[PDB]
């Protein structure tokens, strides 16, 4: 699908000649293959409206599922692009003294947007997140502790396409960064339970709660334009890095970056 | 095992006893699983398996509590020597100079169970009593918990007098023949008085003195330590400091309980 | 953060203060002030007060990390449908209740006291 | 501030612990009544519950409802908390 | 050495004070260290402190300032409510961030004062939350009203739309009984130490 | 006043070069540093130990060699003889070493050489040859032109073995083999271990006693 | 400390890793690397805690309620279900099943077959859990086995914590009701901590993260993985894990 990646010859700094075909060509071909024989339909179209049409629904939740993997994959590789770093198969792969480690995201900093334009994402940043730094130790960590299939979205809250404010968010096994699609989801079941019950206070309460928690401040509902993703599953890492080495991974995919993609996708401020 | 267990139909689900024994298998074969825990301290451990005279470092001591003195403010001076120095207002005991006493006091509890003493250990603390009994069982020996009525070695006749005496071999098996009245109210005085707070029963060590026996004990920053023959600087408060000391000593008589026995064998 | 007191074997351990993180010693400001030890020691920071300053800047991006864990943890707990019965805020509020209960009865007899 | 240390003493001991119970609940209605009284004149029926309540309270005795271990735990803890100097 | 041990070792590692155990003044943040035992070691009193600890001590956690004292007693006190204080405020996840236009101190002769928070908080700011039900915007806690509303081991600002009559007015000072909710806007913290909340009433 | 030992420490001495070292320094009657010298080159093992032994051999060839034979001519006599006697010989080789006749002893200049002028940088020796078994008693012998004497003692004693090192210190591998040919006349470590560390009363409490055992178990004997 | 237990016939593992199943490399990547890791972090938890004392099972049975340091639970629920699965899975420390396990089966699952039951599991293997998790077949209270799947580190042992569904997906009116089932009777267990009772043990534990089979069967061929597993398994410690 991609044009940055392909078989023959992978990136520098990430994956390897197989590592790489490990995670993404085999993984994206498991996932079309599975998607067909999900849905009759051999049409693509976009998987975002697909996700859209079959969401909240039970029957129609794996090929959603499907999609939604299909697609945090896409968008975690856009971003990626090549780096400074060798290889992983010349490197030798780290051991359990890695975990003793302590992590210089705090003290260190590298590959700003700045350094190719994208002075503005930057700036957005930096309003979001008090530094980039700051940011930074925000994206991994939460990458690290997501342990599991899973990805870290960094998002913009959409209130033209115009945006208020930057956020970071995960995301776990086939979850979707658009919050208006799955929004209140939770509250409408509940409604249908109590419904049932009546047919055949505390409720009142924990509806109320819900629904507290998903209104914002003013619009009727809120949803999030993704910028950046990053994958966090075994599939990609454990080939090159090993058990040990996803905070490497994390920070080598850091390093290689295109920032100017995630400018692009970031819309004009209010 | 469980002849009692009246088990549950088939079609019927597990009985609240069937349940228990059910649990009890799982954690027998199954629980303790995922991992094995090296380098952590288990109280009970200290009581039931103590390392012997030889063994014991400074390193271990310390990390009992021994070295922890009374105070500041409550300090005996004939304690002098013993002290390492003061901090967090506290003195702390030379833990080296612990150490050298300890092996001397073990040493002299090995020599008395050896030669088939009387070895009696004194705790009247709160939590000690169970430890002590352990002691107690582990050289062929005698505890006291529950306090010490003032002349039991004195006053033997009148305090130990309606108690039962018995036989012993070479070995320890009780011979079971008639001792005669003349033969029971005689008293029986301990080869060696071991006090885990000679600083609360001095009565004890007066009399183990006036009564002619050699006597141990674990000398705090506040003790006198002439009261007694065999003293061990160290910290009488903390329960597990004094456990490690108690323990220790324990497996010392254990020890020459054992070489004993295997020379009567011999 | 509470402290246990309660050693376990002194000499069994062997800690590299070239890092913070040692396996049988939890995080704490101890394990800064060893690092900060460390440090001096070998003259990568000469002066002491910069030593201490590494060692606790080593110490926050820990925190931030271990803090984070926690979060996430719980985040895939509530996604993956996980159920927890009391959390630590409603714990309080149900302890705080008790403590209320027994004022308010206290406190109308001390009224009533009052009024007589 | 200035601490003050005492000599050796025979015996730790208060010669009267208080044991600060409730005031009795009857006595409590009684004087609610009586300050009823001072106002409304004599006897009027503002007063006419309270009265009532009175009289059950003391209906089988005047009074409704008939120690503190203190010196119990001075005389047990005066030799542990004692500044007393050693033997 | 021995010495050298000693300075390593638990006790030396608990820095010392002699601040009260019992301060009915304004508490903004901990005093002591908090100081745990395992369950084992409770059942044998040991704390590993000079002495045995009371059995009528059945909490875990304790206070402490002195290891032994004239009065051949330890000075402590069986409580330990800071780290509930702590954790209910994880719990709630509001991230403190310093009103002031400044850096985050945790990022880059002796300064005393506290640097940043005091450590209750290492959340950076900028995270969302989601949920099955979606992604959390608003954060609802319970919370009691005192006449200023306590929420979760912290005193907060409070404010609201409309102050509702019904149920401030049927029970005028006994307002805490009832719980009310809250949505918790953000957390300052001033040079003294003390967070500054501030809630709003849901109804 | 002893304490256990650290528990980083590992015995110097590994099995394999104790092994070697047993190969190759025990000798018959008439053996030589140059027989030891041969037995070195031509020992075949372990890489590591064939590595120690020769590292042995240079450090033996470095040294001089006229010493070397001197001192193994002494140590079979002395091992055969007892405490005086020894001491007496040992006198009469120093003073044949002080006064050398033959001139086959190059020592004060190495002396010299080595404590006085410059503590680097070996002594080159001008003497390398097997010495006959004669000129080496000659060396190691008294006579009749010098008059020899140890100063007389209080306890006018004379033995073959030390009266008091066998209780106070580690048992050598000859007591722990001589035990195990007794309990033969089933047997097993742990029992051995037991009866050394236990039994024994004057090593009850000996340091590092049990590993010695285990290290000469592993050493010697066979399951 | 919290260090890996040493497995009988380590050496031979090692070389081999498991005759069928896991390749030398496929089995330190699941076990000998994987389980160190998780050990290790456990560890780094609960140092200075009075967790520290405690086995994996038992600090997930404490920590199961906390809502917070749910790490730790997570932690211990996997280092505790990946050694029940390599119980499972090791040749010796030839085995069938149980006489008294295929009864116990039978009355289960309407007298059906071992095979149909094991195609049932990969079945339910195969459709839900997406991405890490775990397959369990437990017995509970009632005699009668069932099969349960955990999406990452939930156990089979206390039912809040299973983890048996994913609401990050879009659910059922079924599953749903259900959950609200369970968050009932939570609510009425009334303790400080709140707690319920649960005696859910696991008979079968397979590991579905793919620490597992990723180096030998690739990103696809789980279910294939799965499958050999059930195949090729230690049935005798199987049989020890089954009678009351
Ligand atoms: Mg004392």
């Amino acid at each position: 699908a991609l044009e940055h990646l392909k078989e023959g010859a992978p990136l520098k700094g990430l994956f390897s000649i197989e590592g790489l075909q490990k995670a993404w060509f085999d993984r994206v071909k498991y996932l079309d293959a599975k998607l067909n024989d999900c849905t009759n339909e051999a049409q693509q179209k976009p998987l975002e409206t697909l996700i859209h049409e079959n969401s909240k629904s039970a029957s129609k939740k794996h090929i959603v599922n499907y999609a939604s993997s299909l697609y945090n994959l896409k968008f975690s590789m856009s971003s990626l692009q090549g780096c400074i770093r060798t290889p992983p198969e010349e490197c030798p792969r780290l051991g359990p003294e890695a975990l003793l480690q302590t992590p210089d995201f705090n003290r260190t900093i590298s590959n700003e947007p700045l350094t190719t334009g994208n002075e503005r994402l930057q700036a957005a940043l930096i309003s979001s997140f008090g530094s980039l730094m700051e940011f930074r130790t925000l994206l991994i960590n939460s990458n690290l502790a997501i342990s599991g299939d899973g990805f870290t979205w960094l998002v913009a809250r959409r209130q033209d396409i115009e945006y208020d404010k930057l956020f970071i968010l995960n995301t776990y096994n086939a979850g979707t960064p658009f919050n208006f699609s799955t929004s209140g989801v939770m509250n409408e079941l509940n409604n249908q339970y109590t419904n049932m019950e009546k047919q055949r206070a505390k409720q009142a309460k924990t509806k109320f709660i819900y629904e507290t928690q998903q209104k914002g401040f003013s619009g009727k509902e809120v949803s999030y334009i993704p910028l950046l993703a990053i994958d966090a599953s075994p599939k990609t890492w454990l080939t090159d890095y090993g058990v040990f080495g996803k905070r490497e991974y994390l920070e080598r995919v850091w390093d290689s970056i295109e920032w100017k993609i995630v400018e692009s996708r970031l819309p004009q401020r209010t | 095992p469980y002849p009692n267990l009246i088990p549950s139909a088939n079609d019927k689900p597990y009985s609240s006893q069937e349940l228990f024994l059910r649990q009890l298998n799982h954690s027998m074969r199954t629980a303790k699983l995922g991992a094995t825990i090296s380098k952590v301290y288990y109280p009970h451990k200290d009581i039931f398996y103590p390392p012997l005279p030889e063994n014991i470092t400074v390193e271990s001591l310390m990390s009992a509590g021994v070295h922890l003195g009374q105070s500041t403010s409550l300090w005996r001076s004939s304690t002098q020597s013993y002290i390492y120095g003061e901090y967090k207002g506290i003195h702390i005991i030379d833990l080296n100079q612990t150490l050298s006493y300890l092996k001397r006091a073990a040493k002299v509890v090995e020599g008395v169970s050896e030669s088939g003493g009387i070895i009696l250990f004194l705790g009247t603390r709160q939590g000690q009593k169970r430890g002590l009994e352990e002691a107690a069982k582990k050289t062929h020996g005698y505890y006291v918990s529950t306090r010490w009525i003032p002349g039991t070695l004195t006053n033997s006749t009148e305090i130990s007098g309606i108690w039962e005496k018995q036989e012993i071999d070479s070995n320890d098996n009780p011979t079971e023949r008639a001792l005669s009245p003349n033969e029971t109210s005689k008293q029986v005085k301990p080869d060696l008085l071991v006090v885990l707070n000679p600083t609360e029963n001095r009565n004890a060590l007066l009399e183990a003195i006036k009564s002619r026996v050699p006597t141990i004990a674990i000398i705090d920053t506040d003790s006198e330590p002439s009261l007694v023959t065999y003293p061990i600087p160290g910290n009488d408060d903390s329960l597990r400091s004094v456990n490690f000391l108690l323990g220790v000593l324990a497996r010392a008589g254990q020890r020459g309980l054992q070489n004993r026995l295997a020379r009567n064998n011999e | 953060r509470p402290k246990i007191l309660v050693e376990n074997e002194i000499g069994d351990e062997n800690y590299d203060w070239s890092h913070m993180l040692q396996i049988g010693r939890p995080l704490d400001g101890e394990s800064v002030i060893q690092r900060t030890m460390y440090l001096i020691k070998t003259k990568q920071y000469g002066d002491m007060v910069e030593a201490y300053d590494h060692a606790r800047y080593e110490f926050y991006a820990l925190r931030m990390q271990e803090e984070t864990e926690q979060q996430v943890a719980l985040e895939e707990a509530e996604m993956f449908g996980s159920l927890f019965g009391v959390s630590a805020i409603e714990h309080g509020i149900q302890k705080e209740q008790e403590v209320l209960d027994v004022w308010e009865k206290k406190v109308v007899e001390e009224t009533e006291l009052m009024a007589a | 501030p200035p601490v003050y240390r005492l000599p050796p003493l025979p015996r730790l001991k208060v010669k009267k612990p208080i044991i600060r119970q409730e005031a009795n609940k009857c006595l409590v209605l009684m004087s609610n009544l009586l300050q009823c009284w001072s106002s409304y004149g004599h006897m009027s029926p503002k007063c006419a519950g309270l009265v009532t309540e009175l009289k059950s309270c003391t209906s089988e005795s005047a009074l409704g409802k008939r120690k503190s271990n203190i010196n119990y735990h001075a005389a047990r803890l005066y030799d542990r908390i004692n500044g007393k100097p050693h033997d | 050495t021995l010495a050298e041990l000693l300075g390593r070792s638990r006790i030396a590692q608990v820095a010392n004070n002699h601040k009260p155990l019992t301060y009915t003044g304004k508490k903004f943040h901990p005093t002591h260290q908090i100081i745990e035992t395992k369950p084992s070691t409770l059942y044998r009193q040991e704390w590993g402190l000079k002495s045995a600890i009371p059995s009528k001590i059945k909490s875990r956690y304790l206070v402490y300032n002195d290891l032994d004292t004239l009065e051949r007693i330890t000075t402590f006190e069986p409580r330990g409510g800071t780290q509930w204080n702590r954790l209910r405020f994880q719990e709630m996840g509001v991230p403190i961030v310093s009103n002031i236009g400044r850096q985050n101190p945790f990022f880059k002769k002796f300064n005393t004062e506290i640097i940043g928070t005091g450590g209750l908080s290492y959340s950076l700011p900028g995270k969302l939350k989601n949920s099955p039900n979606g992604v959390i915007q608003r954060t609802v806690v319970p919370g009691r009203i005192l006449n200023l509303a306590a929420i979760g081991g912290f005193v907060a600002d409070v404010v609201f739309f409309q102050s509702p009559p019904s149920s401030f007015n049927s029970m005028g000072d006994f307002i805490r009984m009832k719980t009310f909710l809250f949505e918790i806007l953000e957390a300052s913290m001033e040079k003294n130490g003390s967070v500054s909340m501030h809630a709003r009433l849901l109804e | 006043f002893v304490s256990p030992l650290p528990k980083d420490y590992v015995f110097k001495y590994s099995n394999e070069k104790l092994n070697v070292i047993e190969a190759c320094f025990n000798l018959s009657k008439n053996g030589t540093i140059e027989d030891i010298m041969n037995n070195l080159r031509q020992y075949e093992g372990s890489a590591e130990g064939k590595a120690f032994a020769q590292e042995i051999k240079t450090k033996l060839l470095t040294k001089s060699p006229s010493s070397l034979q001197i001192a193994l001519r002494l140590v079979q006599e002395n091992s055969r003889d007892h405490i005086e006697s020894a001491i007496k010989r040992d006198l009469y080789t120093a003073a044949n070493m002080c006064m050398n006749q033959d001139s086959l002893v190059e020592f004060s200049e190495a002396t010299k050489h080595k404590l006085i002028d410059k503590q680097r940088v070996p002594y080159p020796w001008t003497k390398k040859e097997q010495l006959f078994v004669s000129q080496l008693t000659s060396i190691t012998s008294p006579k009749p032109s010098l008059p020899m004497s140890l100063l007389r003692n209080t306890s006018n004693v004379t033995w073959t073995q030390y009266p008091y090192h066998s209780k106070y210190q580690l048992p050598t591998e000859q007591e722990i083999a001589a035990y195990i040919e007794k309990r033969t006349n089933k047997v097993t470590e742990r029992e051995v271990l037991n009866h050394f560390a236990n039994v024994i009363p004057s090593r009850r409490g000996k340091l590092g006693i049990q590993s010695l055992c285990k290290i000469v178990c592993e050493r010697k004997c066979e399951e | 400390i919290h260090v890996v237990p040493k497995l009988p016939n380590s050496k031979a593992l090692l070389q081999n890793g498991v005759p069928n199943i896991l390749s030398s490399s496929g089995f330190k990547t699941v076990w000998f690397d994987y389980q160190r890791y998780l050990c290790d972090k456990l560890t780094l938890a609960t140092a200075g805690q009075s967790l520290e004392s405690y086995y994996p099972f038992h600090i997930l049975l404490k920590t199961a309620g906390n809502p917070l340091q749910s790490n730790i639970f997570n932690l211990a629920s996997s280092i505790h279900n990946n050694h029940l699965f390599v119980e499972n899975i090791l040749p010796s420390a030839k085995t069938e099943p149980s006489r008294l396990f295929l009864s116990k089966i039978k009355d289960s699952f309407n007298g059906s077959d071992w095979e149909v039951v094991k195609e049932e599991m990969i079945y339910r293997a195969e459709n839900e859990v997406l991405g890490q998790g775990w397959l369990f077949l437990v017995e509970n209270n009632e005699k009668k086995l069932f099969i349960l799947t955990s999406n990452n580190n939930g156990t089979p042992y206390y039912f809040p914590r299973n983890q048996s569904f994913d609401l990050n997906s879009a659910i059922s009116i079924d599953e749903f009701a259900t959950l609200k089932q369970m968050k009932e009777l939570i609510g009425k267990s009334t303790k400080l901590n709140g707690k319920v009772q649960d005696w859910t043990m696991p008979i079968i534990c397979v590991n579905l993260w793919d620490h597992a089979y990723l180096h030998d069967y690739g990103v696809g061929n789980r279910s294939k993985y799965v499958k050999n597993v059930l195949d090729n398994l230690n049935w005798s410690v199987v049989n020890n894990r089954i009678f009351s």
